């Protein structure tokens, strides 16, 4: 015992556990040590520690239960325990564990950083923000701190969007932003993970493009001064960003999220993809052929690292959807092979047989994907756009208030669609004020364009649309402010073309606007 | 006044400013 | 793709450094895929 | 909240009709429109009724609608209870709750605090701010037929007893003309809500007493309808829900506080649209989770909804046979109309420990007023 703890003491200061944890099992399994171990937990304890850094977890969580039982008091015995449960995907019961070896000392710092990631992983951002908030309070040297508070922040963030809480999703990205830079600049700590984080909170502000203005240029110009094969196409760059003019809002928020995937085989591989997706996004943000060209670089790049993932098939597939059909094809069929419960493959191959005008392929595919997620609002939208192309109007307008049903403000199109319909379908109708179905639609119409109007704001025709429903609904408030923006989107228009074709849809608007006054 | 109602009446950008105040 | 991974030393095992070392409900059999809190944790 | 059980109850109650209900940790009050206010002992001992350890206090002949209580330990050892109400005329009455030492009996004490200019208003509604870490003083605020909101600060002591109202200032209506302030709420945060007959909420700072938001929630401004009834802050969260009429249905809006913005609604298929209930929507009421909602309706049924998932939980009916002692069952009103399904005028949650007798002493309870004249008392099943 006492020779046997004098070599496991040496040993674990080497620090070498793999040697600890055989002379802790053969004194252990030797029987000869009865007495002696009713009153101490470390061999126990030296053997789960060991089974925990060979990432073997649930092989430690009766060792550690055993040294708990042998001493409740081991404030490391609980934490391993918890590290372990957490692994496991035991959340909850780590998340107990966490709080009783925090009552036991509630100096420990560790446990309230673990515990506030279970909390994340579980879903509780609030109690997680502020036990974070305070360890970083406490000692904001460590950088593993720093980094768990600005992923708790981001997965706040991107949560609260896909909730539909669209105001506070932006404050909150702004706080990750500042909290990077204040990182970047004190720190000088870098690391893959926090330009990801960067980009995914970048992505909201594109996303949500009514609050675009409130992107912090001035903290991103810090990030990205204290820190070449794809740069020939982009030419994006620092030094240009500067040195540039007569750029829209949009334009510069999606340069700015194609820079922290290029300042950041598996890792190749992902840190390529990250940079075609970017590009992509700004492909379809912008429709501008050097980022196409960039993004099927940067795929084809990451195809040569591995070749072995659907994410870069589906994203090459949608870089080359109008330049050839058969390539976007053949890259849907190896996604659809290589991961088979993927919904997504199927309803861009469908897209893809659309725009080519084949109208029964999409059919098949629709009805095999309707068979295989009944749940999505993507194929519900499909066969509604093939129904109305046919001719059907009552089916049409079935699927999409279905669709608009399923997607739960999700959806920008599901929304645009059912209030396009809506108006179409009660434009001449015939119908009398009293009746409360007609009312109640045209309601779900102006809310649903409501909604629509902070994601995608100066459209002309959602305008026109939200314009004549308004009306209807006798909303005349809200109607002069966006028949205002529409005019000065018009103005815009046609003040740098000088065309004069617009003179036609400009009195129409002038007569929508005096109805309004 | 605007170019399109003057041509009407005849036949009768925050992120760049910022970008350069900053540098 | 990458992590963080907590290396204790020794006896009584305290946290004492970290190294930078290299799935849904719908797509993944595993217990250790992703938790989404939309839905009901009971049924 | 799944499984609602009836405790207690006491029919014919009141004279006439019961409009508002309060709760305390040592007692629940009533007022109602024949000018009685009622206090009934929480803590009942097994087979007892409810109306034995009842006591009343007539305030004013006009009758009464809104009624709070506030109840704290304001020293070492001193207790206060006060009850405010407002009455049809329009006046603002404070009494002093206490108890005797042998008989246990309760005492009325009036009490004086408004000055001679401040009565020359009509009250509408009220609301009691409690101290909750916010400022060490105690608030009070309500509203008047002006449309103006009034925010004051009680003091207790100048341990001597001297109660004092300080006037801290007003919030005026956000639209001209003015309009009239039907509602109002303040939160533990430091923020208050008013709710107007146009169906317009605006949110104010109580510390500056400045206006922050104004958003509507009219489904369409055709018709004059669709006033405000209810606005609540949530417990914790930063939740309001308002209730407010469809012309002729009954609808239930959540928005969040920080910036503004419209979250959604709830509603269930009715005998289409988005409504919550099928006549209207007279109260609201949050547990102290702050997870479930309870909305009282004219219909006569009592709806709890889930917060997050914004779905409906469970429904309870009324029925004017559910009255223990058949004696005291009123089933048709002075003009022969039924009350087999009254509507209900408010509803109340009750924390836990505050109520007990047959097995509520670890779970929440839930108090309801209705409009055959009777108060009644469930309890959560379970415990916690």
């Amino acid at each position: 015992y006492t020779a046997a703890k004098y070599i496991t003491e040496t040993y674990a200061s080497k620090p070498n556990w793999q040697a600890a944890s055989s002379i802790a099992s053969r004194l252990i399994k030797g029987e000869k040590a009865k007495a002696e171990l009713r009153s101490n937990n470390w061999p126990f304890r030296v053997v789960g520690i060991a089974h925990l850094e060979k990432q073997e977890e649930s092989d430690s969580i009766e060792w550690f239960q055993s040294a708990l039982r042998v001493d409740p008091n081991d404030v490391e015995s609980w934490v391993g325990l918890g590290q372990a449960y957490h692994a496991c995907g035991r959340i909850e019961a780590s998340i107990k564990v966490f709080d009783k070896a925090i009552q036991l000392r509630p100096s420990h710092t560790f446990a309230q950083y673990f515990k506030a990631i279970s909390l994340c992983d579980v879903g509780e951002y609030l109690e997680s923000l502020d036990i974070l908030e305070k360890v970083c309070q406490e000692a904001a040297t460590e950088e593993s701190f720093q980094i768990g508070l600005v992923e708790v922040l981001m997965r706040c963030s991107l949560d609260l969007y896909s909730q539909g809480f669209l105001l506070k999703s932006v404050s909150i990205a702004k706080d990750t932003i500042e909290r990077i830079k204040i990182i970047i600049s004190e720190l000088k700590c870098e690391n893959q993970q926090v330009w990801i984080y960067l980009s995914q909170v970048l992505r909201l502000f594109i996303w949500i493009e009514s609050k675009v203005d409130t992107l912090p240029v001035e903290s991103l110009v810090s990030i990205f001064e204290n820190s070449e094969e794809i740069d020939s196409v982009d030419n994006i760059k620092i030094d240009t960003l500067l040195d540039s003019t007569t750029d829209d809002n949009v334009s510069i928020a999606c340069k700015f999220l194609i820079l922290a995937s290029k300042y950041s085989g598996t890792v190749r591989a992902s840190y390529w993809y990250n940079i075609g997706i970017s590009e992509l996004t700004a492909f379809i943000t912008l429709k501008e052929p050097q980022y196409r060209d960039a993004a099927i670089f940067a795929f084809k790049k990451s195809i040569q690292l591995q070749s072995n993932t659907s994410e870069t098939w589906i994203g090459l597939g949608i870089a080359t959807m109008d330049i050839n059909f058969r390539v976007s094809q053949h890259c849907f069929i190896k996604a659809t092979a290589l991961e088979p419960k993927a919904t997504n493959t199927w309803f861009n191959l469908a897209m893809l047989g659309l725009k080519k005008k084949d109208t029964e392929f999409a059919q098949q595919v629709l009805n095999k994907l309707q068979s295989l997620a009944p749940q999505d609002s993507s194929p519900w939208l499909g066969m509604a756009l093939i129904l109305e192309e046919q001719g059907d109007i009552i089916g049409s307008s079935k699927l999409f208030a279905h669709s608009f049903i399923l997607s739960n403000g999700r959806s920008k199109a599901a929304q645009f669609m059912y209030a396009k319909n809506v108006l179409e379908n009660h434009i001449n109708n015939g119908d009398d004020e009293r009746d409360i179905e007609t009312v109640e639609k045209l309601t779900t119409a102006s809310i649903a364009l409501e909604q629509f109007f902070k994601k995608s704001p100066d459209s002309q025709f959602a305008l026109q649309c939200a314009l004549l429903t308004l009306e209807r609904l006798h909303h005349y408030e809200n109607a002069n402010e966006l028949a205002n923006r529409l005019i000065g989107i018009l103005e815009k228009k046609f003040e740098k073309t000088q065309d004069e074709r617009e003179l036609f849809n400009f009195a129409i608007i002038k007569g929508q606007f005096a109805r309004i006054h | 006044m605007s170019l399109l109602e003057q041509l009407a009446r005849k036949r009768i950008v925050s992120l760049s400013l910022k970008l350069s105040a900053l540098k | 793709r990458t992590s963080y991974q907590f290396k204790r030393t020794g006896l009584e095992g305290k946290i004492s450094g970290y190294k930078e070392e290299v799935a849904n409900a719908s797509n993944s059999l595993s217990i250790t895929r992703s938790i989404n809190h939309n839905q009901n944790s009971v049924r | 909240s799944k499984v609602f059980i009836a405790t207690a109850n006491a029919g014919k109650a009141h004279d006439a009709d019961i409009f508002s209900v309060s709760a305390c940790n040592s007692f629940t009050v009533s007022c109602s429109g024949d000018g009685y206010l009622k206090v009934w002992d929480n803590k009942l001992l097994d087979n007892e009724n409810p109306k034995d350890k009842s006591y009343s206090h007539f305030v004013h002949k006009s009758g009464l609608h809104h009624v709070d209580v506030l109840q704290a330990i304001e020293r070492d050892a001193f207790e206060l209870c006060l009850v405010a109400t407002t009455s049809f005329s329009g006046d603002l009455l404070f009494y002093r709750i206490t108890r005797e030492d042998e008989t246990k009996k309760v005492i009325f004490e009036k009490l004086d605090l408004l000055d001679s200019d401040m009565k020359k208003h009509s009250f509408w509604a009220l609301k009691w701010g409690a101290s909750n870490d916010r400022l060490l003083s105690h608030r009070l605020v309500a509203t008047d037929v002006k449309g103006t909101t009034y925010i004051w600060k009680f003091h207790p002591f100048a341990l001597n007893w001297s109660p004092t109202l300080e006037l801290q200032g007003t919030v005026e209506s956000p639209m001209t003309p003015s309009q009239f302030a039907t509602s109002v709420d303040i939160s533990e945060r430091g923020l208050i809500a008013t709710g107007f007959n146009n169906g317009t909420v605006q949110i104010s700072e109580l510390s500056t007493l400045r206006p922050l938001y104004n958003f509507e929630s009219q489904h369409s401004m055709i018709n004059n309808s669709n006033s405000i009834r209810s606005v609540k802050f949530s417990p914790q969260g930063s939740l309001l829900a308002i209730a407010h009429d469809s012309n002729s249905f009954g609808c239930i809006t959540l928005y969040e506080t920080e910036f503004g913005e419209r979250i959604g609604s709830l509603s269930v298929p009715t005998h289409l649209g988005e409504f919550a209930h099928s006549s209207w929507v007279m109260s609201l009421s949050f547990n102290d989770s702050g997870e479930t909602l309870c909305s009282a309706g004219w219909d006569g049924k009592l709806r709890f909804w889930d917060v997050k998932t914004k779905e409906r939980i469970t429904t309870l009916n009324m029925h004017c046979d559910d009255i223990e002692i058949e004696e005291d069952i009123l089933a048709v009103d002075e003009h022969g109309d039924s009350l087999a399904e009254p509507g209900v005028f408010d509803v109340k949650f009750l924390k836990k420990g505050w109520r007990s007798g047959m097995g509520a002493d670890l779970n929440e309870s839930l108090c309801c007023v209705c409009l055959d004249r009777s108060i009644r008392w469930f309890r959560e099943a379970g415990g916690k």
